RNA sequence: GUGGUUUGGCACCUGAUGUCGGCUCGUCACAUCCUGGGGCUGGAGAAGGUCCCAAGGGUUGGGCUCGCCCAUUAAAGUGGCACGCGAGCUGGGUUCAGAACGUCGUGAGACAGUUCGGUCUCUAUCUGUUGUGGGCGCAGGAAAUUUGCGAGGGUCUGACACUAGUACGGACCGUGUUGGACAGACCCCUGGUUUACCGGUUGUACCGCCAGGUGCACCGCCGGGUAUCCACGUCUGGUAAGGAUAAGUGCUGAAAGCAUCUAAGCACGAAGCCGGCCUCAAGAUAAGAUUUCCAUAAAGGGUGGUUAAAGACUAUGACCUUGAUAGGCUGCAGGUGUAUGAUUGGUAACAAUUAAGCCGAGCAGUACUAAUAGCCC
RNA sequence: AGAGAUUCGCGGUUAAGGAACUAGGCAAAAUGGUCCUGUAACUUCGGGAGAAAGGACGCCUGUCAGGCCGCAG
């Protein structure tokens, strides 16, 4: 039973998962869009919003909790410079998933997610 | 319109009591039947643990009686507290004060807040 | 020993015969059953 | 463990009676013409609900 | 929360220290015995110049417990250790006076005579 | 007879002798009665009850027909009870004050759903053997399953893995500690199968 | 005479029908251990003894290895099922190679013997069993609610108190109160888990450095811990006997002017039988009934999407933009326990004030993100 | 690649009890470092012996004491 279990294990030991989430989303905040598989980029949605939300209060605090999570100098200096200032005024909802296909390796369920502020044409 | 919350309100017994968290001392005084009379028996010790959602909580108080540890679990919402009294407010790092069972003497004691 | 025992005779409802019914009545409920 | 005896080809077939491969989910996308997969972005076009969400140069 | 091979603190005056739980008395596969239930002991350990003998069989009223009871008006409560009061064949106290606190779930055990207890709990 | 409910959680309350009982809390809901099931025409007495309030986006056409013939709005649960007294008509509203002279209830739920679960979990089995002394890999195994060639067979009825939980279950005479019209709010003493907000049946 | 359950007789099955006890899981019989009902008694009462009916449910844990003992219990029944069960376990015993003792033998070696050590293989095809789907059928297509042909489960029991220390030490009957065991459901309580989460701390590495962090060391170690899942927890259940009966007790009454419970009739009379209670249940091909709707968009569906207290896959449930389905966001219940920095103190390690800070699997509100009626019956 | 049934393999925690398990404490748990005290029967006088049993341990300050922090050095 898993009843009311609210995250994917994405079949890793817990230090992989929690370093391959952080991985990920210094990759969403330094190239605007990505592609995955449709579970990896389910589960980064949820890591990586509150990380996004933390850019609302521009603080040395904030600055230090968010490096906690990403620990990527460049990844933060992006985020809290030209992610921030996109992303403002927003009430959540900053990124957008996408299906695309299938792999030929192994079919595996493909998809882009991206930050929706850096989409122009999708608004 | 949240029922469980109505349900509560409209069953709620006890009363409003002082403040007081984990490592404080305090003394509970709470009414017992001894076949036809009415008793009131002074309950007195250190806080070890709250726990529970609101007016619903549990607070486990713990005592020296000749040598002998004693717990008491006690609801806050229950009817028959008569009153309960800070004597000293601790000063502690944790919520949950379980490292006092295994402590005694002069090695049990807790710091003063002021 | 309020309680007593309260056998009645009835017709029976398949046969015709007087049978009889039992049970346990209060000393004062027996009115009501004869 | 093992087979008493070798699988009759009726046996044989009539388990093999649930093997089936999947039909595609396709949707038609009057615009542009041809076939692509429901809820999927049209990968020649690049578009999605109407709106271009991969830009191809 | 004491069952068969269980060890108990002798509360009272008598001479035993230590007891072992035989039995917990009550029915067929009557696993636990709590406060005020009835268990048979063996003595292990006796005060020198003892009247009861060591690996003598008794019957003993449990009087603490170190798992928490819980009683109707939502209260609990636990101690520090295990103990028990010995009896006689009669179902009374061996002894002559109680250490330490015990239950007041023993008030209605037909158990008045432990009223003899520093403090009831 | 009864009436349909949603269970909403459990709490623990102060009776007036001071008793700590735990009680659930079950939404019992205005019931419309939606048709009338008669011996003449069904073969048995029955009344049809509708519970929760749905819309059209969510109602097939076959129960909108039903629904404009019963004259009331639709409804998204029904259910049959047997035995009531009184006369009720077509569109007749019931609420909890139905069980306002009740003191035990008898309810009717789905039990939580654990999946496939092994013969330790759903039938309470004892192993085989210990963790040491030996054991290979049959801590959780059932043991023999029959005896030798005399009957050949598994007998049926042998209690073995499968499906456990997410059927039908009856808990009888749950004491009703309070009524409360106002919010259609019924409290019994104890607990109820299934989960939040599951639909149960409650007959009086 | 019956049984085949003891010691035997026979040698009919057997290019392997492969092993004693214990464990696990059972199932059946009744030659009845307990509980239920009766007859007789050398049955005053109370205890019993023997016999009859009765197989529903129960029928402990230890010290030793059929039996003995300890402590219980209402009771600790006897047997069958390849002395049930090793493609289910075990390996104490037994069959094997090493070695030793006693005894026998010139010896190699041997034993109504003893002693220490000594590999338990196989990926489940058919049938069987426990669950769960697909297809078609049931008068043409459907959405719901249902009857019950039948099947399965359930079925145990103690101690007290009054009657009443009375009838004859010590009652039957009758009534009320609380236990044990077992089962189902559940998580408010108590307790466990909780590699979501929070904090303390050792070693080491990195960002000149510092501060603050982070990786690795069993989750490094240590202290806590929500939801979920749980029992050690909490609620609920088992009664009575509706009908027909067993052994037995009788009414009336001939054959047989008497007698006789029976041959005609009629009352009774058990935990046993059929019901009542719970779950399944119309493939019940004897395919049942009732209400409503009836071809194409969203009459009904399918594929698809967001997902779930539903789930191996399926199936099932909710929602799919006139939408709160999931996430996010804004607030709360709640876990942890007072962050970062700045002052004030201290020679310092550190302490105090300040907003705690972080998290929030739960709840409420809110379309910011994702849920395209496309395609096919 | 998903998903996170049963079951197995390798690991972690566990209330109260603590060998009641089992052929047998098998396996696991527990013990564990440095320094300072203190070490029995017996003995072939070498041993037994690290017998057993106790105490201290971090950081700061001052010439071992004073202080500081933590559930735990
Ligand atoms: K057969
Ligand atoms: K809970
Ligand atoms: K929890
Ligand atoms: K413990
Ligand atoms: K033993
Ligand atoms: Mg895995
Ligand atoms: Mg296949
Ligand atoms: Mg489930
Ligand atoms: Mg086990
Ligand atoms: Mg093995
Ligand atoms: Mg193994
Ligand atoms: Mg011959
Ligand atoms: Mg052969
Ligand atoms: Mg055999
Ligand atoms: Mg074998
Ligand atoms: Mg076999
Ligand atoms: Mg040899
Ligand atoms: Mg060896
Ligand atoms: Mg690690
Ligand atoms: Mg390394
Ligand atoms: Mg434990
Ligand atoms: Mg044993
Ligand atoms: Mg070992
Ligand atoms: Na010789
Ligand atoms: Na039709
Ligand atoms: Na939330």
């Amino acid at each position: 039973m898993r009843h009311n279990k609210k995250f994917n294990h994405l079949g890793r030991k817990a230090a992989h998962r929690k370093a391959m989430l952080s991985n990920m989303a210094a990759s969403l905040i330094l190239h605007k869009r990505i592609f995955t598989t449709v579970a990896k980029a389910k589960a980064l949605r949820i890591y990586v919003e509150p990380l996004l939300t933390k850019t609302k209060e521009d603080t040395t605090h904030s600055r230090r909790i968010a490096f906690s999570y990403l620990q990527n100098k460049y990844a933060l200096k992006e985020l809290f410079g030209d992610v921030a200032a996109k992303i403002a005024d927003r009430p959540g909802g900053y990124t957008r998933i996408l299906k695309t296909g299938y792999r030929l390796g192994d079919n595996a369920a493909m998809c882009f997610i991206e930050l929706v502020d850096y989409n122009e044409n999708m608004l | 319109m949240d029922f469980i919350k109505i349900v509560n309100e409209e069953f709620k017994s006890g009363k409003e009591h002082p403040k007081f968290n984990s490592g404080d001392t305090i003394t509970v005084e709470y009414r017992i039947k001894e076949g036809n009379k009415e008793r009131i028996q002074k309950y007195r010790g250190v806080v070890i643990r709250i726990s529970g959602h609101g007016d619903k909580k549990r607070f486990t108080v713990r005592k020296i009686s000749d040598g002998i540890g004693v717990e008491r679990i006690f609801p806050i919402e229950s009817p028959f507290i008569e009153n309960i009294t800070v004597e000293k407010y601790g000063k502690v790092r944790r919520a949950k004060l379980y490292y006092l069972r295994g402590l005694t003497g002069k090695k049990a004691r807790i710091k003063e807040r002021r | 020993r309020t309680y007593s025992k309260v056998i009645k005779m009835v017709k029976s409802p398949k046969t015709g015969a007087y049978t009889f019914q039992e049970e346990m009545v209060p000393n004062e409920a027996v009115k009501d059953f004869f | 463990a093992h087979p008493k005896r070798r699988q009759s080809k009726t046996r044989t077939a009539k388990r093999r009676t649930h093997d089936k491969a999947v039909m595609p989910t396709l949707a038609k996308c009057p615009n542009c013409g041809a076939w692509h997969i429901y809820h999927t972005v049209c990968g020649d076009c690049g578009y999605y609900r109407g709106k271009l969400a991969i830009e191809k140069e | 929360m004491i069952q068969q091979e269980s060890r108990l603190v002798v509360a009272d005056n008598s001479g035993a220290k230590e007891a072992l739980c035989i039995r917990v008395l009550g029915g067929t596969r009557r696993r636990y015995a709590s406060v005020g239930d009835i268990i048979v002991v063996s003595v292990k350990s006796v005060i020198p110049s003892s009247d009861i003998k060591k690996g003598a069989v008794s019957k003993a009223v449990i009087v603490r417990t170190k798992k928490e009871v819980r009683r109707p008006d939502g209260s609990y409560i636990r101690f520090d250790d295990n103990a028990c009061v010995l009896l006689n064949a009669a179902g009374d106290i061996r002894g002559s006076r109680i250490f330490g606190p015990v239950a007041r779930e023993l008030r209605g055990t037909n158990m008045k005579i432990v009223s003899l207890a520093p403090e009831v709990l | 007879p009864g009436l349909l409910g949603k269970k909403i959680g459990m709490t623990s309350v102060f009776s007036a002798e001071g008793k700590n009982l735990p009680c659930t809390v079950i939404e019992v809901g205005p019931c419309v009665v939606t048709q009338v099931k008669t011996l003449e025409k069904d073969g048995y007495s029955a009344l049809q009850l509708g519970f929760v309030d749905a819309k059209e986006k969510h109602t097939t056409k076959p129960l909108a027909g039903h629904f404009k013939k019963a004259n009331v709005a639709p409804k998204r649960h029904l259910a049959e009870f047997k035995n009531f007294e009184g006369e009720h008509k077509l569109g007749d509203v019931l609420n909890v004050e139905f069980f306002s002279d009740a003191d035990f209830v008898d309810v009717v739920g789905t039990s939580k759903g654990k999946g496939f679960q092994g013969v330790v979990k759903r039938h309470g089995f004892g192993g085989v053997g210990q963790a040491t002394h030996g054991q290979h890999n049959r801590l959780r195994a059932p043991g023999a399953v029959g005896a030798c060639s005399y009957p050949a067979k598994v007998f049926k009825g042998t209690r073995m893995a499968g499906q456990m939980g997410n059927e039908r279950v009856t808990v009888q005479n749950l004491e009703v500690i309070k009524v409360m019209p106002e919010h259609n709010l019924l409290l019994v003493k104890g607990s109820v199968p299934g989960a939040k907000g599951s639909i149960l049946l409650i007959e009086k």
